[PDB]
């Protein structure tokens, strides 16, 4: 009720079975078992290989073109404003494809407010990207919970500029002041100020998420635990066996 | 316009009065302009809060745009996008901050 | 890169530490079932499947059975991971933020020996760029180069040992150029803008301006930028990117 | 790795496949109605292709 059970335990431990004087009987079962465990471990390894491979194939988006190439992740802009009008007026094939898409996609990607769009991004768990003015995006990215981030370069050029009523004497000297503040770079000092020095998260925090690496301890460590636990069972059984060495 | 970070109220703004009540990037920038062109000034907020647009009907500019065209405002310092339609009604300075359409997504935290 | 360190890539070094310690832990236990011959016999376990010198199971063979399942899972995972390296073969960038170049010292970086850019760093008040400037001034042989072409030379010769700053559009324009070894990384350090210039008081001024904004909003500028750059590109980025699936084995 | 890279490859079944690649060259007769069809083309795919042949 145990001895040849212990022998089978001596079988799985190594290839599978032996001792049997030429076939005899169940040694053929040893062969079938060998074939068996062979197949299963093969299939297992193949499967895990499938996980790591499919996992590696996936890539983060770094251009809207990536959105054009996919559909798993919904994307859009504010329901109104210049932004949508850009795509609507756009003649570039990528942006045109995107605009046609958003016009066609339902439920409509458009949202009433930028905040609502932020919520639709944060709650979609990466299934809904959003588009908006770059500086605004950077200003939000430093905001809590710091759960969202800008990616890629800017799709198009625009520039805020000081406005004056036309023909004002102030115009030219002010513009000169603009150029001076630009050349001095103090504006950038301000930019690192309000967008970061006031920021809810550090500028270098973005680099804290590592890169590729190669197999964390975690997954196998889950096997380390069952390993040490198996050792503990071995110890308990050992000492109780000494107790039977005394009792018997 | 009242917009963070460019424009923010003091948390104790009631304690202050005038330009002190406001704070932000654009505010300090306004101080810079105050240095380079030497002037007293008062910050003012547009009522509608609109950046300003010319409705095709009345053909009346609203917002800060109207505030400039109608002489209500002396100068505009705000995240005001340059546009050709606004180009002919008022005189912009050279851009002080390149910017554009951008992709916001969830940050890919590992579990 | 090979050099043995390449061999351990599929499984992390810490995990190697843990497997060694787990192994010797397996070794010391064996003596209790019976420790110099315990480490020896454990060496006789790792050498082959696992364990033997016990009465069937008793409380010893079970250790080797769990050990066998264990090593089996390890080698399996190893093979899977290595195949995963042999599949995609993605190529990580050494750096991201420009600040990283300041933070490290392994790779030299510099600019053209003369021009507005060098002054821009020399006059920068930001601590990062300041550190960059004291760095570039301090190091010899000088990071500075007489010509942009010289920068191209030092870069193509760099084999990753060196990096070179320059105007963004020019950088990408080089990126289109053969052998397409070049690539830009990071965002712009500072805003700038080429613009049409007219003699002061010229009547043409305002109409030129309106023409510029009008063409800009029509996307004509971006369209032409798509043209003279990428469309003229000697090495299509996603074209060259789509084509890279070899094999064999070192 | 051999079998995997083997299966990843697929036979062409649309010109779009050519537009998305570059490793296999493609073209038409030096002159004729077809070439005119590409240069006159306004479809983004065909436009991309003609743009490709235009400079390759
Ligand atoms: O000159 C303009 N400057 C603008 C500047 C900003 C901001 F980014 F906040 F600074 C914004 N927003 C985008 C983010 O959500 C809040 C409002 C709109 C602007 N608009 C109106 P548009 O037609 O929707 O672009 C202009 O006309």
């Amino acid at each position: 009720i145990f001895n040849s059970l212990w022998f089978s335990l001596g079988a799985f431990m190594q290839q599978g079975c032996d001792i049997s004087p030429r076939s005899l009987s169940g040694r053929i079962v040893g062969g079938v078992w060998w074939f068996f465990t062979l197949i299963i471990i093969s299939s297992y390894t193949a499967n895990l290989a499938a996980f790591l491979t499919v996992e590696r194939m996936v890539s983060p988006i770094e251009s809207a073109e990536d959105l054009s190439k996919q559909t798993e992740i919904a994307y859009g802009t504010l329901d109104s404003g210049s932004t949508k009008e850009f795509f609507r007026r756009s003649k570039i094939a990528v942006f045109d494809k995107m605009w046609t898409y958003m016009r066609s996609a339902e439920p409509s990607v458009f949202v009433r407010t930028t905040a609502e769009g932020v919520a639709r991004v944060r709650k979609s768990k990466g299934k809904y990207a959003y588009l908006l003015e770059s500086t605004m995006n950077e200003y939000i990215e430093q905001r809590k919970p710091c759960d969202t981030m800008k990616v890629g370069g800017n799709l198009d050029s625009k520039g805020y500029g000081i406005a004056t009523p036309k023909g004002s004497s102030l115009g030219t000297p002010v513009n000169l002041a603009v150029l001076k503040l630009s050349e001095q770079g103090v504006l950038d000092k301000l930019k690192n100020k309000w967008w970061y020095d006031k920021g809810e998260c550090g500028a270098k925090d973005s680099g804290s998420k590592e890169k590729t690496s190669a197999l964390s301890l975690s997954n196998v460590a889950g096997v380390f635990y069952i390993l040490v636990g198996g050792l503990g069972l071995a110890m308990l059984v050992a000492l109780i066996e000494f107790c039977y060495k005394s009792r018997a | 316009i009242l917009e963070s970070p460019y424009v923010m109220m003091k948390k104790n703004h009631e304690m202050l009065e005038g330009n002190e009540r406001y704070e932000g990037y654009c505010v300090d920038l306004a101080a810079e302009i105050a240095k380079h062109c030497g002037f007293k000034y008062k910050l003012t907020i547009v009522g509608d809060g609109k950046y300003g647009a010319r409705d095709a009907d009345t053909k009346i500019w609203n917002g800060m745009v109207g505030e400039l065209v109608y002489g209500k405002a002396d100068i505009a310092i705000a995240p005001l996008t340059i546009t050709l339609v606004r180009e002919e009604v008022i005189d912009f300075s050279k851009p002080f901050m390149s910017l554009g359409i951008s992709i916001m997504i969830k940050k890919p935290q590992k579990s | 890169k090979p050099g043995v360190f390449s061999f351990l890539d599929p499984l992390a070094y810490e995990i190697w530490m843990c497997i060694v310690f787990a192994y010797i832990g397996v070794s010391v236990v064996l003596f209790l079932v019976s420790i110099f011959n315990s480490l020896w016999f454990s060496l006789g376990a790792f050498m082959q499947q696992g364990c033997d010198i016990s009465p069937r199971s008793l409380s010893g063979r079970i250790v080797g059975g769990v050990w066998w399942f264990f090593t089996l899972i390890i080698i399996s995972s190893y093979t899977a991971n290595l195949a995963a390296f042999l599949t995609v073969e993605r190529m990580v960038s050494p750096i991201e933020s420009a600040e990283d170049l300041s933070k490290q010292t392994e790779i030299a970086y510099g600019t053209l020996d003369s021009g507005s850019t060098k002054e821009f760093f020399r006059r920068s008040k930001i601590a990062v760029f300041d550190k960059m400037w004291t760095y570039m001034r301090s190091a010899e042989p000088s990071v500075f180069v007489r010509t942009t072409a010289e920068g191209v030379a030092r870069v193509r010769k760099s084999k990753g040992k060196y990096a070179y700053l320059l105007e963004s559009t020019m950088n990408e324009y080089i990126e289109q150029r053969k052998p397409c070894d070049t690539m830009k990384v990071g965002g712009n350090l500072d805003s700038k803008g080429y613009g049409i210039a007219t003699p002061k008081g010229s009547s043409l001024g305002t109409p030129v301006n309106l023409a510029v904004l009008k063409l800009s909003e029509q996307g004509v500028l971006d369209k032409l930028k798509n043209k003279w750059w990428y469309d003229k590109g000697e090495c299509g980025a996603k074209d060259s990117g789509s084509k890279e699936k070899t094999s064999a084995l070192s």
